[PDB]
């Protein structure tokens, strides 16, 4: 059923599973028109589909042309997401297909279930985890590929860079969710923490800086401090 | 008019005949029901006084044979049987009528209730939902499960209603997922009406039979089927106007007949609120909406 803190180690067992986050599929700016009404302008979005054990990220870029002349876009976006996840599963070899797809928002359950009727043995599950995957577009190289896209595109990333050479997938997922939560909570400060030291760089083939083990401990502590600082600011604590 | 004689009434029992009911005492001189209107199916049903969990009955059409009731002390129930000897049957009925040992089917002349509840119900269609081909009448009880209930256990004793499942490949055309899930018209008109039922009359017949089984026997699966067949229509953007108008009449008379005190066990809040206020057909069921709001405003 639902995925929560009790069964958290299940994320890192050997059953292939994917998280699907649709928050960034349909993205708009809201603005006034010449006549003083309000209108939206869509901007490119993306589906965030992640294997939490391996770090493999299937980033389907959603180009604004898919909304042209369509109605009820927030509803359509869920179904487009489900359509694209279904198409990804069908494109994968059988031995790579997931056994479970965990959606971060419960409104994705019916669209994905309906698109996956042909796969009765793939479980479609919600989660009680509050996962900060909306902040994916705060990762500069992901935001760049999404905003530069001129057409629908799928781009493959490993969101853990090379961390699994040194740490477990449990720990890598914990590091990722801490980084994304920090970027969600105070993006400017989080990015300052990550890039403050010029001598630590991001490899061409990576998303995050090349921190040593001890530097990651420092960075992780600074991110926890940021989150706690912002909590105190928010709630006057 | 036709007659269902009883050999005897050895156990105290509440007997239903269609929407009517009456109590018979243990070993009372009761020998059946006369003046049953020809032209309709009927249902004769039972709830034992000493054991309210015994809820069962028989659907029958007096045009199809001569039927009587006899209590079986081994199986502990009133059984319907057919009498093939016509003159024997007539002779039995006449004796019981002359001695005034029968209750009269108490139909008011102004009263179309039973026709309105069974307009589309045919005995031949009942015998396909309830499979026991050696009898011309059909036994139903409180606990019988449906084919769909059995997929989610004795198959011979099941209610073979048409399976309706909105998240099934039958309901959803590949490539039309959003369309078919948000607008059930394909599933209603092509799959169900053109494909399985062949016409709206058979669809309404099954809907009406499900309602009656749920109400008269407290059958849960029947209640589920009735609601699913309502929701399939209401959740379709494209429905023939004659079907919408007829559904409004069908549902009005069902809501009118429902005991006021059984609304918590016979009406699904989600389905009715969705059908009356959110669905494509939210403005198409004027008579049903008016009786629901005046009779069961709590549910809504
Ligand atoms: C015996 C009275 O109950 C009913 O008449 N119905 C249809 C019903 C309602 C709910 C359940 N679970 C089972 C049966």
């Amino acid at each position: 059923g639902a995925m929560n803190s009790s069964n958290y180690a299940e994320l890192f067992n050997n059953d292939i599973k994917l998280f699907v986050d649709d928050t960034n599929v349909y993205r708009v700016t809201v603005h006034k028109t010449f006549e003083g009404n309000v209108a939206t302008k869509a901007i490119n979005g993306c589906i965030f589909t992640l294997n939490p054990k391996t770090g493999h990220l299937f980033l389907k870029i959603i180009h604004t042309s898919v909304w042209a002349g369509q109605k009820r876009l927030s509803q359509l976006a869920k179904w487009k997401t489900a359509e694209e996840v279904s198409a990804l599963v069908r494109s994968l070899p059988k031995e790579e297909q997931p056994k479970q797809i965990i959606v971060t928002r419960k409104a994705m359950l019916d669209p994905l279930e309906v698109h996956m009727l042909d796969f009765p043995n793939i479980a479609i599950r919600p989660t009680e985890l509050r996962l900060p995957f909306s902040a994916a577009m705060s990762i500069d190289k992901l935001s760049d590929v999404v905003m530069k896209a001129t057409e629908p595109q799928m781009v493959l990333f490993n969101i853990y860079d090379d961390w699994l050479d040194r740490i477990s997938s449990y720990t890598a997922f914990s590091r990722l969710t801490l980084l994304l939560r920090a970027l969600k909570t105070n993006e400017e400060s989080a990015k300052m923490i990550l890039l403050s030291d010029p001598t630590i760089t991001i490899k061409s083939y990576h998303l995050w800086p090349s921190f040593t083990d001890e530097q990651w401990i420092t960075i992780e502590s600074q991110m926890r401090d940021l989150i706690l600082t912002e909590y105190g600011r928010k709630y006057n604590v | 008019m036709n007659t269902v004689p009883f050999t005897s009434a050895p156990i105290e029992v509440t007997i239903g005949i269609d929407q009517y009911s009456f109590n018979v005492k243990e070993n009372q001189p009761f020998h059946g029901i006369k003046d049953i209107p020809i032209g309709h199916v009927h249902v004769i049903h039972f709830q034992h006084a000493d054991n309210s969990s015994m809820r069962y009955g028989y659907w029958f059409d007096c045009r199809m044979g001569n039927f009587y009731i006899q209590y079986d002390p081994k199986d502990g129930l009133y059984k319907m049987m057919e009498e093939r000897d016509g003159a024997k049957f007539e002779n039995i009925v006449h004796n019981f009528k002359e001695r005034q040992m029968m209750v009269s089917y108490p139909k008011i002349d102004e009263d179309d209730t039973w026709y309105n509840l069974t307009e589309f119900v045919q005995m031949d269609k009942i015998r396909k939902i309830v499979r026991k081909d050696e009898n011309q009448f059909s036994y139903v009880d409180s606990s019988m499960t449906t084919v769909q209930e059995n997929e989610l256990s004795d198959p011979a004793h099941s209610l073979n209603y048409t399976v309706i499942n909105f998240k099934s490949r039958e309901a959803i055309r590949p490539g039309h997922e959003m369309e078919d899930f948000l607008d059930k018209s394909y599933y209603l008109n092509t799959v169900m009406l053109q494909g399985i039922f062949k016409n709206s009359s058979n669809y309404f017949g099954e809907l009406q039979f499900a309602f009656l089984n749920a109400m008269f026997f407290g059958n849960y699966g029947s209640s589920l089927q009735w609601h699913a067949m309502i929701e399939l229509i209401c959740s379709s953007a494209t429905v023939p106007k004659h079907m919408l108008d007829k559904l409004d009449e069908i549902l009005y008379y069902q809501i009118k007949t429902l005991p006021e005190q059984y609304s918590d066990i016979l009406l699904n809040e989600r389905v009715w609120n969705i059908c009356l206020y959110s669905s494509f057909q939210k403005n198409s069921l004027h008579n049903t909406e008016k009786i629901m709001e005046n009779k069961y405003p709590e549910l809504l």
